[PDB]
């Protein structure tokens, strides 16, 4: 229950390095789904639920709009995964490989550097406000209503831009 | 494009670099970045032919590949200080990453190779508003942190950015491609005067504006996009070849047109740091890039191509095309050496 | 850096107060009107001074303040305190709305004596 | 005819009505003749969590009143 | 703990019921029992080719949306500030914003489909 | 105008949908503008105590604040019990 | 910034949380707001060289509270040396870290 | 309806939340007093463990300062159990 | 945290490698730009929940808004270049050259 | 003890999902002049067994073309994330008690989602290929409104958690003040149950069998238990956000019963929409959630906005 944190970390490691070495956008946006499970699940350990849901939603929206962009236009007659090459697989379990040797490498040689495997569990919640009400993550984001209007306005208008820029570029 | 459309992205196009330039907030200036890329692809694209929409591609994929190195150095300054600004002791690697990711943006070599290519196949005010109006907001981010960069390889991405311009504008034909290679060398001279004094960098960038607009201005007279399109202007518009002879030489920073003067200075400041080697190599390289302009005014205005007999219809035409615009610039860029202690502060 | 001074178990031992959640909750409002002024110089203390080993004995104080409270409402309203303090607990969040006929006869009970 | 459904809309309707009912049991249950507490902010958890030091037995729900009191 | 402890029970159980179905029946498999179905012909061209996608914009247009939808969800914690008048008039601004983009979008016709 | 209600009775009655949205629309931006309990709003959420109230230090020069919170002297909400 | 429109015209459009001492929502004082209020009190109005000359002592307590670096390699040691101990057998866990003890309130 | 029962409700919070407040001061000094306490029994500890290490102050800071600097929850539990340190990480979180 | 962090820094240099290192599919290389993002959210998230830092806890959100327009830029782009060609391959894109 | 919760919460639910396969096959045939299955048991009671034992005891399909790894992770995907959005739902008390419950929901509600479209990827064929583009398209469309009804009916709340649901409607249902974006949410659970008029993903008519036209046997049966698990557990979400069952601290009993009969009449409600109505086409669900229910539901939102606001009846925090 120490090293959990650590395992989450290590696996959106591995769901980065997948996504990195490419297979079809289908395995991709699998990956991508999977890593961004496994963030929200490391924001959850962290701290507030509120960031972790919001990127695991936003994400499952984005995937399934590349999955349908996959099937429309970027698809071939044979997808791509990674144990369809040779040299992809490889270059999966070499990053594995290098991962595990890099690790190793800074517990030893480093001693408590970035990573202490002693240390581990030791250093995830610094300091929380054991008695207190009003102190989730959502109540920040909240915030942005009132503290940071022009952060909100912003955003607003980012998104009303993109769509009479999306909707310009598809014209056509 | 609507009016309503038409508005909505160029006043986007506006607020970009506005935000960046007035935020205090690192994440502020990288949303101003972020508002530019945005708005400008539309107009990049507007001509819907493949050259438009490669152009916008390879844009699109290269300013957000640095947004997010940029962002990445703007995370890692959280990480380590609390804060959102460089204030004075993040992290060299992140203050590296920051300037490397702001040189892709700007297009200096070795980030160089998409800049000709995106200036190639899109039309010459999409290529004026690019090459003059993208290049504040990054410039104003690294005036923002000049005394944290390093001098190393700020001058390392100045002189090869130099070297690249002035050999990729001695090879173009392409007007696009030439004004892109111009574009180069003068980043990488402002580039080179950034950590020593930003308010040259500041002088050198508005007479590389008040220089390049008017060009574009004279290419956007008659849509030529070559060399000899150039060329055969003396039947077409017969009075702009002195002026435009004039602005490709203070574009080449021959005394006495007020081109030198960015020049001058920045080689006298870098005199005074002590920098001699580089000022001398950029100089060089600086006649290098006066070479193509020479190259180029030969071919527009001191001989005289052969025309075409379409050219008699195009000469019984009439035409309301330069703006008022056009002469105030290119006098404020040929004519303003003598001014020279009120344009420096 | 200077070494750090903290006090000693027998400066921190102090009489606590083995009182439930939900017992102080029952009794939260009378423990906040009575043994005000005491609990009111030690967050004051605190807030001023940020060093919380400069408010040991105002901590203490805070603690016998709070056992005479309790032990005033053993010696004169032990059942209908016990009762709804004991209805307090049965709720998941302890809420005042679900007993209030046993927080009427508590607070009948304590303002005919007391 | 249509009362035939009912043995199905029974079975149904008993399948439904265990879930929580078992839970409401299992958690009086498992925490001595109370409801299950809930810690949906930190203030919360610290008085389960000082209900729990204060038992003695390492169980927040075994309540101490004012017979720890002299 | 618990949360996880059900989701771990929750995926054995489905591992075992389709652990169990694939291992318990009696396999017969040949060519034109696992070859694939297009209402009793051989299939003409792969399932894998280009499918063209008429709602294209529509979904960019949902990515946006969904990104309206995250900026709209703190407010059940943002009706809590002190400051209730600069919250009305910033949701009211961001709701009327977002449904300009769609009346916008509405009469550019971007949600009809192509073709 | 009459047109404009011909046009109105006809969105009415071919697209109600749009009709009843711009309506609530309108409604929900005029409001709060009108109703007199608006400022009770943010009365109460400032009256909500998410944090504790610090005392101060009493160097006899400020009368206004109550010694005790069973004190005349103070912000009470009676106003929100009467609410 | 490069303009400063938010200082002239006296907005503060971003100018209000820059840093984990600013204004927080219902008062919940960040991680380090003494020791970033105590380095910000002192780099005010000296300049940036003179801030990093000089306030040294108040950024380095700053960055110890938000990296903690000195303060796991202190405890790092502590557990290292419990380990040795324990592996040498000269060394035995009292009973309040070893989980029987008498709890407080 | 809903508009007097929410009003209802914000007053029952605010009793609720007063409770807590009139509370508050005797939580703050039993947790502060636990804190020094384990902190004291930490330094102990250190003052047994570490006596023969060479160069070694007991109970040296890592701050310039003298002011207090509350401490960490790895520095108020890292010497105690893994069990006990995953309850103070996790514990709240981990709570449904 | 230190580990942690470690780890989502390196999960954003290989996503970053990703994006520089192409391979065929232009899709693929929005996925890589998105798993950038990915890791910039989640580094953001734990600073700010580590620091308690929720004035700045509107920054993650900002960052998934802007970098939600820019996927869907990349959507559309992606669109065009489709209907050019037939298929998104930077290898046909490739006729800027002269 | 809490294995034995689990227990006596996921066995109850797969038994009242196998009656409700039956009781859709009863109510069915007596809206269609039969009588539906009585042969099999008493009353037909034994009919979801024995079609459970002949799907487990058949072989099932293994497809060349087909995509082994995803075809075999997706319906076991489905049926654990349809557990999964059982497990947080209180009766009064829920099993797993969260903070944030209807993004939990919404998150489990969209892998859901994935699963179904994993499946129509991997079974290589053009009517699981169908069945795949027409769930995104549904999804889309539902997702985009269902997001902004429970924003809306939430921000009426005044938190994410469902218990905070039930004290709000302590004294009136949320159906009186909330009854138009009720309407919408229950077209809403429609559509992301694909239930009819929204089916559209295992089209009889229209396709063959859509999603799951390769899948067959165990697979199968796993992706009709996980929809009809979600049929049951959208009812009970509806049930428990707009229309409140009694709630007494004293007994809980009274809530579980009244939960009880109110699921059992929107579940039959969903069996009676099915016989009743024909198929949508799938462009006209996404013209009907974009250009109807959306802008509504914008200015309902607006509405909801603005009416604690103006009425000083903001809920509670807690
Ligand atoms: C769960 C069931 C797993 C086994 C399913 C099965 O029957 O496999 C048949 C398999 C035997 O192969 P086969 O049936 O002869 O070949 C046909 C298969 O369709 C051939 O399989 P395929 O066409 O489905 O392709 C398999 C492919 C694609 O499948 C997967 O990736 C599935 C795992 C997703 C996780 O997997 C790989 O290439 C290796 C992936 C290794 C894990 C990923 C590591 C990097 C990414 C990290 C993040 C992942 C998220 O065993
Ligand atoms: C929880 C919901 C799902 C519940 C699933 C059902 C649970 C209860 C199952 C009870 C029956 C268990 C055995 C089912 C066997 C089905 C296949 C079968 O009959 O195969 C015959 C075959 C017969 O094999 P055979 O040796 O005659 O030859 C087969 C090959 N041919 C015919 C081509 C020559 O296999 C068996 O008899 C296996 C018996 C296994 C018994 C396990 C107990
Ligand atoms: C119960 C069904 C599962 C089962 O028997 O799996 C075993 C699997 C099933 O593989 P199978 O597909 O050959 O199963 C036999 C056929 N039916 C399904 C009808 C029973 O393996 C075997 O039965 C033989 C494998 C080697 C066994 C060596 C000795 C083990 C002791
Ligand atoms: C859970 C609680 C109970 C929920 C209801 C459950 C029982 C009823 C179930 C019926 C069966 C449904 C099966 C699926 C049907 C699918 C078709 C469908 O519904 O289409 C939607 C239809 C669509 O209609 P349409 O598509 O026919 O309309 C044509 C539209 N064009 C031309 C643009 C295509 O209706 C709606 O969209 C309406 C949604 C509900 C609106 C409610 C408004 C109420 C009034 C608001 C306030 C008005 C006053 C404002 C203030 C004034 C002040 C002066
Ligand atoms: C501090 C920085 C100040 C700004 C420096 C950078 C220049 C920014 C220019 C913004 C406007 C660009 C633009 O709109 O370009 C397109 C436009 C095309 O011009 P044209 O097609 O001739 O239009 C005639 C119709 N009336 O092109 C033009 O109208 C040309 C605009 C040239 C502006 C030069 C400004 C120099 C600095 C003062
Ligand atoms: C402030 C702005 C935001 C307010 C909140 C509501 C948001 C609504 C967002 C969408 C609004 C789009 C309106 C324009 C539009 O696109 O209308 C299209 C529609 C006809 O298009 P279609 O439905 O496709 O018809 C099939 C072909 N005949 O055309 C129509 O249906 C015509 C509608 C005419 C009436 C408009 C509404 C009048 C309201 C008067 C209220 C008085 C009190
Ligand atoms: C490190 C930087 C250099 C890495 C070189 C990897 C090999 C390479 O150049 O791959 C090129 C390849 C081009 O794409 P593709 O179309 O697949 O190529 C077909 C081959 N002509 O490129 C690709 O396919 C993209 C590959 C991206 C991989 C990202 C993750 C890499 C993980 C391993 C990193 C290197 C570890 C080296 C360890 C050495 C021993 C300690
Ligand atoms: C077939 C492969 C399937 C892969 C996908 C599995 C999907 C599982 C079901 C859907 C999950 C959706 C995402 C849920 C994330 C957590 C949601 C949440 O809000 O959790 C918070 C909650 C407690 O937090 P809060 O509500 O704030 O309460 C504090 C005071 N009580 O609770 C917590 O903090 C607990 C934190 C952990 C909760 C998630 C546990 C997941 C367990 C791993 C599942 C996958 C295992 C790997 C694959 C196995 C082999 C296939
Ligand atoms: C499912 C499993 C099978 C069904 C299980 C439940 C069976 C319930 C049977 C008893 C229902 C009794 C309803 C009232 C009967 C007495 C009566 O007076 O009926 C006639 C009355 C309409 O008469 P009229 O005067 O015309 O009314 C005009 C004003 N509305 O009628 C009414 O007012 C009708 C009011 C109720 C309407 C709905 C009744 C059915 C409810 C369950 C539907 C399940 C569908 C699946």
């Amino acid at each position: 229950m120490n090293n959990y944190i650590f395992v989450l970390s290590s696996l959106f490691l591995v769901g980065c390095l997948g996504l990195a070495l490419k297979p079809s956008p289908i395995y991709g946006g699998l990956g991508l789904i999977v890593s961004g499970f496994v963030g929200c699940l490391m924001v959850l350990g962290f701290g507030g639920s509120f960031l972790g849901l919001m990127v695991f939603l936003i994400y499952l929206g984005g995937m399934l709009v590349v999955f349908g962009y996959t099937t429309a236009m970027a698809t071939e007659e044979y997808p791509e995964t990674w144990g369809s090459n040779w040299l992809i697989l490889g270059f999966l379990v070499l990053g594995v490989i290098m991962e595990v040797f890099l690790i190793c490498v800074l517990n030893y040689y480093d001693e408590v550097g970035v990573i202490n495997l002693d240390g581990l569990g030791d250093w995830l919640m610094y300091e929380v406000d054991d008695v207190g009400v009003m102190l989730e993550g959502g109540i920040g984001v909240a915030a942005m209503y009132s503290c940071a209007t022009w952060m909100m306005v912003v955003a607003g208008w980012s998104l009303f831009a993109g769509i009479f820029i999306i909707i310009e570029i598809t014209r056509d | 494009m609507n009016p309503i459309t038409l508005a909505i992205i160029y006043f986007t196009i506006f607020l970009g670099p506005v935000i960046t330039m007035s935020s205090t907030n690192l994440m502020l200036m990288w949303v101003g970045l972020e508002f530019s890329l945005l708005a400008i692809i539309p107009m990049l694209i507007n001509k819907k032919n493949p050259r438009s929409t490669e152009a916008a591609t390879k844009y699109f994929v290269t300013q957000a590949t640095a947004s997010m190195i940029i962002l990445l150095a703007i995370v890692l300054n959280y990480k380590q200080l609390g804060t959102w600004m460089f204030q004075q002791q993040t992290n060299g690697l992140i203050l590296n990453m920051t300037l490397m990711a702001l040189s892709m943006k700007l297009g200096l070599a070795p980030f160089h190779f998409w800049l000709p290519e995106v200036t190639q196949g899109i039309p010459l005010h999409m290529g004026l508003i690019l090459l003059t109006w993208q290049k504040i907001a990054p410039l104003s981010i690294l005036i923002q942190i000049y005394p944290l960069l390093n001098s190393t390889i700020i001058l390392m991405l100045a002189i090869t950015s130099i070297f690249m311009g002035a050999w990729g504008g001695l090879n173009q034909t392409q007007m696009r491609k030439i004004m892109a290679y111009s574009s180069i060398a003068h980043m990488g001279w402002m580039l080179a005067i950034l950590p020593y004094n930003p308010s040259l960098t500041l002088l050198n960038l508005m007479i590389y504006i008040i220089l390049t607009a008017p060009m574009f201005m004279a290419l956007m007279l008659n849509n030529s996009m070559t060399i000899n399109s150039i060329s055969l202007l003396w039947n077409k518009t017969p009075a702009m070849l002195t002026m435009i002879s004039l602005m490709l030489l203070s574009l080449g920073g021959l005394p006495p047109l007020t081109g030198f003067l960015p020049k001058w200075i920045i080689i006298t400041e870098l005199m005074k740091n002590n920098c001699l080697i580089m000022a001398t190599l950029m100089a060089m390289m600086a006649l290098l890039n006066l070479f193509f302009y020479t190259r180029l005014i030969y071919s527009t205005s001191l001989t005289m191509f052969p025309t075409n007999n379409n050219s008699k219809m195009m000469t019984h035409q009439t035409k309301t095309k330069p703006n008022l615009m056009f002469s105030t610039l290119a006098i404020m860029s040929t004519m303003t050496l003598p001014l020279a202690p009120q344009l420096i502060t | 850096p200077g070494i750090v001074e903290l006090p000693t178990l027998e400066e921190l031992k102090v009489e606590e107060v083995k009182v439930s959640s939900a017992v102080l909750k029952a009794a939260a409002h009378h423990y906040g009107a009575q043994c005000d002024k005491t609990n009111k110089e030690f967050m004051l203390c605190r807030w001023e001074e940020k060093d919380p080993r400069r408010c040991l004995k105002e901590g203490k104080l805070v603690n016998g303040c709070a056992l005479n409270f309790f032990r005033q409402i053993k010696s004169h309203c032990a059942e209908p305190f016990t009762e709804y303090w004991t209805c307090l607990d049965y709720s998941n969040m302890q809420l005042f709305r679900h007993c209030r006929q046993q927080q009427a006869k508590f607070d009948q009970c304590v303002l005919d004596k007391l | 005819m249509w009362f035939e459904i009912l043995p199905g809309l029974a079975i149904m309707g008993v399948c439904l009505v265990i879930p929580g009912v078992s839970t409401a049991y299992i958690h009086k249950f498992t925490n001595g003749g109370k409801e299950k507490r809930v810690a949906r902010v930190q203030y919360q958890w610290y008085l389960m969590e000082r209900d729990r030091r204060i038992s003695g037995v390492n169980r927040y729900y075994v309540s101490k009143g004012l017979e720890n009191i002299d | 703990m618990n949360l996880y402890t059900v989701i771990f029970i929750n995926i054995l159980l489905s591992l075992t019921l389709i652990l169990v179905a694939f291992w318990l029946p009696q396999m017969n498999l040949y060519s034109e029992k696992a070859n694939p179905y297009e209402c009793g012909f051989d299939p003409t061209s792969s399932a894998r080719l280009p499918f063209s996608m008429k709602f294209f914009l529509v979904a960019i247009t949902f990515l946006l949306f969904d990104l309206e939808i995250a900026l709209l969800l703190p407010l059940p914690w943002a009706i809590q500030t002190i400051k209730t008048s600069t919250m009305m008039i910033m949701a009211f601004i961001l709701v009327t914003i977002l449904s300009l983009g769609l009346a916008y979008e509405w009469t550019q016709k971007g949600l009809e489909w192509t073709e | 105008a009459g047109r404009i209600s011909a046009f109105l009775k006809n969105a009415w009655a071919k697209e109600p949908v749009l009709v009843v949205s711009f309506s609530v629309w309108g409604l929900a931006i005029i409001m709060p503008m009108i109703s007199p309990y608006t400022k009770y709003a943010s009365m109460i959420n400032k009256a909500t105590p998410y944090n504790y109230p610090v005392p101060v230090r009493d160097d006899g020069n400020m009368p206004d604040v109550p010694s005790h919170p069973q004190d005349p002297l103070g912000p009470s909400l009676d106003w929100l019990k009467n609410l | 910034p490069f303009l400063d429109i938010q200082k002239k015209l006296g907005i503060s459009l971003d100018r209000h949380f820059m840093f984990l001492s600013a204004e927080q929502p219902y008062k919940n004082a960040a991680r380090c707001h003494a020791f970033e209020k105590e380095w910000i009190e002192c780099a005010h109005g000296i300049g940036g060289t003179r801030a990093k000359k000089e306030c040294k002592i108040e950024f380095d307590d700053f960055e110890e509270c938000l990296l903690r670096y000195k303060t796991m390699r202190r405890m790092h040691d502590i557990k290292k040396q419990r380990e040795k101990l324990m592996k040498e057998g000269k060394y035995t866990p009292p009973p309040h870290h070893s989980g029987r003890e008498e709890p407080r309130p | 309806r809903m508009m007097r029962w929410n009003q209802e409700r914000r007053r029952l919070l605010i009793e609720d939340l007063e409770a807590r407040i009139a509370l508050m001061p005797l939580f703050q000094a039993e947790k502060d007093r636990r804190t020094l306490q384990i902190l004291r029994e930490n330094l102990e500890e250190e003052a047994i463990i570490m006596k023969d290490v060479p160069n070694w102050k007991v109970g040296e800071s890592v701050f310039h300062t003298t002011r207090w600097v509350p401490p960490l929850i790895g520095e108020m539990y890292g010497l105690r159990t893994k069990e006990e340190m995953s309850n103070a990480n996790f514990g709240f979180t981990w709570y449904t | 945290m230190p580990s942690t962090f470690f780890n989502l820094t390196m999960a954003f240099s290989l996503s970053l490698l990703g994006t520089l290192m192409f391979r065929s599919h232009l899709m693929s290389t929005l996925l890589c730009l998105e798993g950038m993002v990915l890791s910039l959210f989640i580094m953001t998230s734990v600073t700010s929940l580590n620091s308690n830092s929720m004035s700045s806890m509107p920054i993650p959100i900002t960052i998934l808004v802007f970098a939600a327009c820019e996927a869907a830029v990349g959507l559309a782009l992606l669109v065009k270049v489709s209907n050019t060609y037939g298929t998104d391959y930077v290898q046909n894109l490739n006729l800027l050259q002269c | 003890m809490f294995f034995i919760n689990i227990l006596t919460l996921l066995v109850p639910i797969l038994i009242a999902m196998a009656f409700l396969t039956l009781v859709e096959r009863k109510i069915l045939g007596y809206m269609q002049l039969r009588k539906g299955p009585n042969i099999v048991g008493p009353y037909g009671i034994l009919q979801p067994f024995a079609d459970a034992m002949k799907l487990f005891m058949k072989e099932p399909m293994r497809p060349l073309t087909t995509s082994m790894s995803l075809f075999i992770i997706a319906p076991t995907l489905s049926l654990t994330l349809a557990l999964s959005l059982w497990v947080p739902l209180p009766m009064p008390h829920p099993l797993i008690n969260l903070n944030l419950g209807i993004l939990f929901i919404l998150a489990t509600s969209s892998l859901s989602v994935y699963s179904i479209l994993w499946s129509g990827w991997a079974s290589n064929s053009k009517y699981s290929l169908f069945g795949a583009l027409r769930a995104v398209a549904q999804t889309i469309s539902y997702e985009v409104t269902m997001a902004i009804i429970l924003l809306s009916v939430l921000l009426m709340n005044g938190s994410y958690s469902l218990q905070t649901l039930i004290t709000t409607q302590e004294h009136m249902w949320l159906l009186l003040p909330a009854w138009p974006m009720a309407m919408m949410w229950f077209i809403s659970t429609l559509a992301e149950t694909n239930r009819a008029p929204f089916d559209l993903t295992e089209g009889e008519s229209e396709l063959v069998s859509g999603f799951n036209v390769e899948y067959a046997a165990g697979p199968f049966a796993l992706f009709f238990m996980a929809e009809y698990t979600n049929i049951i557990l959208m009812n009970a979400l509806t049930t428990i956000i707009f229309l409140g069952p009694l709630y007494y601290i004293n007994l809980p009993e009274l809530y579980s019963t009244n939960f009880m009969m109110e699921a059992l009449l929107l579940s039959s409600t969903f069996l009676w929409i099915r016989a009743s109505y024909p198929r949508f086409r799938y462009d006209q669900l996404m013209h009907l959630l974009w250009k109807n229910f959306l802008p509504l539901t914008l200015a309902l939102c607006m509405w909801h906005i603005s009416l604690p606001i103006f009425t000083a009846g903001v809920p509670p925090y807690m």
